[PDB]
């Protein structure tokens, strides 16, 4: 009946979980370049900068 | 026109081809900033202006 008896297993999931998501939302920041996808990067500029 | 009263115009809704301009030898000055000037045939832009 009563549920929220096992906080330490969740606790443990939940900071995987948010260790990973905050690691793959990291990868969308310019980091002071013009773009965030290296794609636009190649495709729009010379290589010397 | 005057530079205080610079003419501004908007391009929209064509196929522009900047090789022509690029290849001709009558400009003194051709100086692009964000983007190689030999990448602009391989670009699709919308509300261009001059």
């Amino acid at each position: 009946s009563t549920a929220s008896a096992l906080g330490k297993l969740q606790n443990v999931v939940n900071q995987n979980a948010q260790a990973l998501n905050t690691l793959v939302k990291q990868l969308s920041s310019n980091f002071g370049a013009i773009s965030s996808v290296l794609n636009d990067i190649l495709s729009r500029l010379d290589p010397p900068e | 026109a005057s530079v205080y009263a610079w003419n501004r115009k908007r391009i929209s809704n064509c196929v522009a081809d900047y090789s022509v301009l690029y290849n001709s030898a009558s400009f003194s000055t051709f100086k692009c900033y964000g983007v190689s000037p030999t990448k602009l045939n391989d670009l699709c832009f919308t509300n261009v202006y001059a």
